């Protein structure tokens, strides 16, 4: 009867009911095969000894046979039910090609049988989540940074901006910047203790310059970290220069503006009567943006970019890192949804393109 | 539930005429079945559609609910009828309309696409030679394919304000332009045809982000065309432009007024500028009709004895469903913002 919830990322796949408050599956979307095939925690167990793969590449999905696997781990090994009984939502990256729109639903009723289903922009599902209908989402996660214009429910696709800056970059930014401090941080398990760190003890300075500043002159911010096997490692200044690396992408070596400036950009690409409620309505979303600080940060910098006489109001829920799944549940939860479903009987009247006049 | 998605919709607050008849004729042809008992009230209420004859279409559609009421839900045609009376045209903002006009223009190039020849073009060079100004160019290049004759015509908003002025002196109905003034600028949009930047669209029917004019109405007007036929989609105006197509087609019939297939030729080409204007965002399919329909410019086509199709189609389904569910997901989708931000003044109001 409950209507089952997936978000799908690069890194970790978001899993639940509607109705809930946080998903009751969140794994990661791996796929590994030895060096049968395993998925998720499953594939995590043995990660040296399989090859894992991320069907999901800067939020598109670009294996559909490891996404059929990761969405069959899902179903029967994570949530515990049958998609046959449920009506499946699903999530969809910004500017998706309709193809995948297609390859997605054809898997939906044609491999799992669902009755229902439906496909949303995680980031208009992260707007939601906050009770909005128009404002800009900054959705930057595992794969890729999104920013998202939205106008009462629809994502602007003439203003919707790519960024290939997020959390797997960072991480390896750090990785080098331990490995210019004599920590040896190269292989697999070295990036999840790095990720680790950065999750526990990074945060987006205010001000960079002053930061670096006093971190050179003192050591309050000098912190500590204990390895697996022991040993303890200190982070000082490197705990707010790797978030940076989305406000400056010129330390990863990338020519691009940053999320700040992708943000001003992509409400700049939008209508002169609706740019006073993108700035006083942005919210921020996914786990790349759960780091202390980075709000105050993005608000200086949207002040600083955008005019000198017009409010703007950056919005981070605490539970930002699951807006895009707790607005697929406020959704698949609301009593006029239930006429917004695929059912069965359209796909099977209107074939794979259905998707593109119900779910638009 | 097809009722209670039919009762969801009717309640928006945005609904309009155009959204009315949707909206109707798809609970029509929901309730009842495709039965060939019925099937001549839905085209029937399609062509009154096409040509923004909207009061006869919605009085046919309450009338077609008060008879055959046995089949329908009582509650849903009560909400109907309800609803008619109140129901106006915003010609900012017939998003329905312009949907089911850039497709509708789509279509029209597609089956002027399987005309025979384009013959009717390299003749139509002579006759623009003829008229073009020194302040213009020569076309001399052969046409063969349909884009090439596109841009031929659509090359005639040279001759305006040069030679278009004598036959917009005379003309009335002009004097009624409410295009403003005030140049708005451009603005990014991936909407096809008329449609506007902001408002929602299939996925499939994207096309790639281009900036488009800005164009307001003058409202100090006394007695515009946008307030005497609220009923069409605002793009540009009455469209100025088409009088310089009409200079250089009565060239083009006095230079062939004894040609065998002259209606066929003259029906192309007028049916080319319409399923253009809407295609590239100029004007709607009434702006230029309104023009093409003058009775002084309707002598031109009445001595030669040309009967103007005016692009009306035999078959305009495809759009008209189409259109449906671009109104079907429209006002569920407004139904559930309600929903969703009650929901949520629900939980502000508790904690
Ligand atoms: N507290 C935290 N602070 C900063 N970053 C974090 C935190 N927790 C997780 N992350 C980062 O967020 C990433 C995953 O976030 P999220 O699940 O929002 O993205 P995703 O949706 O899986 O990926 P995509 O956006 O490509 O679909 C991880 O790689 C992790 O490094
Ligand atoms: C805790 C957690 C979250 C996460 O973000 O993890 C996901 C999934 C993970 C690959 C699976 C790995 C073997 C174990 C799972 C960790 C899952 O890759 C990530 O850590 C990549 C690698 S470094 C980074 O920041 N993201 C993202
Ligand atoms: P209507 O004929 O009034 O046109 C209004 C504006 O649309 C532009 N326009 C008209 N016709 C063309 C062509 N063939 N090419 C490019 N632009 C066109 C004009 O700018 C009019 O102002
Ligand atoms: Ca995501």
């Amino acid at each position: 009867i409950a209507a089952l919830v997936v978000d799908n990322g690069s890194g970790m796949c978001k899993a639940g009911f509607a109705g809930d408050d946080a998903p009751r599956a969140v794994f990661p979307s791996i796929v590994g095969r030895p060096r049968d095939s395993y998925v998720g925690d499953e594939a995590q167990s043995k990660r040296g000894i399989l090859t894992l793969k991320y069907p999901i590449e800067h939020g598109i999905v670009t294996n559909w046979d490891d996404m059929e696997k990761i969405w069959h781990h899902t179903f029967y090994n994570e949530l515990r039910v049958a998609p046959e009984e449920h009506p499946v939502l699903l999530t969809e990256a910004p500017l998706n090609p309709k193809a995948n729109r297609e390859k997605m639903t054809q898997i939906m009723f044609e491999t799992f049988n669902t009755p229902a289903m439906y496909v949303a922009i995680q980031a208009v599902l992260s707007l939601y989540a906050s009770g909005r209908t128009t404002g800009i989402v900054m959705d930057s996660g595992d794969g890729v940074t999104h920013t998202v214009p939205i106008y009462e429910g629809y994502a602007l696709p003439h203003a919707i901006l790519r960024l290939d800056l997020a959390g797997r970059d960072l991480t390896d930014y750090l990785m080098k910047i331990l490995t210019e401090r004599g920590y040896s941080f190269t292989t697999t398990a070295e990036r999840e203790i790095v990720r680790d760190i950065k999750e526990k003890l990074c945060y987006v300075a205010l001000d960079f310059e002053q930061e670096m500043a006093t971190a050179a002159s003192s050591s309050s911010l000098e912190k500590s970290y204990e390895l697996p096997d022991g040993q303890v490692i200190t982070i000082g200044n490197e705990r707010f220069r790797c978030p940076e690396a989305l406000f400056q992408p010129s330390f990863l070596g990338m020519e691009s503006c940053g999320i700040h400036e992708t943000t001003f950009n992509s409400i700049m690409k939008c209508d002169v009567d609706i740019r006073k409620d993108l700035y006083a309505n942005t919210v921020l979303s996914g786990g790349t943006t759960m780091y202390p600080g980075i709000a105050d940060r993005m608000q200086k910098e949207i002040t600083a970019l955008a005019p000198s006489t017009m409010k703007i109001k950056i919005i981070a829920p605490p539970e930002r890192k699951y807006s895009v799944w707790i607005g697929g549940s406020i959704l698949a939860s609301l009593s006029t949804f239930q006429q917004m479903w695929i059912s069965k009987q359209e796909y099977d009247e209107s074939g794979p393109s259905i998707v593109h006049r119900k779910c638009f | 539930k097809i009722e209670l998605s039919i009762s969801l919709s009717l309640d928006s607050p945005k609904l309009d005429e155009s959204d009315f008849i949707l909206l109707s004729v798809k609970y029509l042809e929901k309730s009842l079945g495709k039965k060939k008992e019925f099937s001549g009230f839905f085209e029937d209420i399609e062509k009154l559609y096409f040509k923004q004859n909207y009061k006869e279409a919605i009085e046919k559609i309450l009338d077609f609910c008060k008879k055959n009421e046995s089949l329908l839900s009582e509650q849903v045609v009560q909400r109907l009828a309800e609803v008619a009376p109140r129901l106006k045209s915003n010609p900012k903002d017939n998003e329905s309309r312009r949907l089911y006009e850039t497709l509708y223009a789509d279509h029209l190039e597609s089956v002027i696409k399987q005309e025979s020849d384009l013959s009717v073009f390299n003749e139509l060079r002579d006759s623009y030679n003829a008229v073009k100004p020194e302040y213009a160019v020569t076309h001399e290049t052969e046409i063969k394919t349909l884009d090439e004759a596109k841009q031929f015509i659509l090359s005639f908003v040279m001759l305006n304000d040069n030679v278009e002025l004598p036959l917009k002196a005379q003309s009335e109905r002009y004097p009624k332009k409410d295009r403003s003034r005030e140049e708005l600028g451009n603005t990014p949009s991936a909407n096809p045809g008329i449609m506007k930047p902001n408002s929602p669209n299939f996925t499939d029917n994207l096309v790639p982000v281009r900036d488009v004019p800005k164009i307001a109405i003058n409202e100090k007007v006394a007695g515009g065309y946008s307030k005497t036929k609220p009923t069409t989609p605002f793009v540009a105006s009455l469209a100025g432009t088409t009088y310089s197509l009409m200079v250089v087609l009565t060239d083009y019939i006095e230079k062939h007024k004894t040609d065998k297939d002259i209606e066929k030729k003259v029906n192309q080409i007028i049916n080319l500028w319409i399923s253009s204007y809407i295609k590239e965002g100029y004007h709607s399919y009434s702006e230029v009709v309104d023009v093409l329909t003058e009775p002084f410019l309707q002598s031109i086509f009445d001595k030669a004895n040309i009967k103007l199709n005016y692009g009306v189609l035999d078959d305009t389904h495809a759009e008209f469903r189409k259109a449906q569910d671009y109104v079907f997901g429209l006002t569920i989708q407004s139904a559930m913002h309600h929903e969703l931000q009650e929901r949520f003044k629900n939980k502000e109001k508790l904690q």
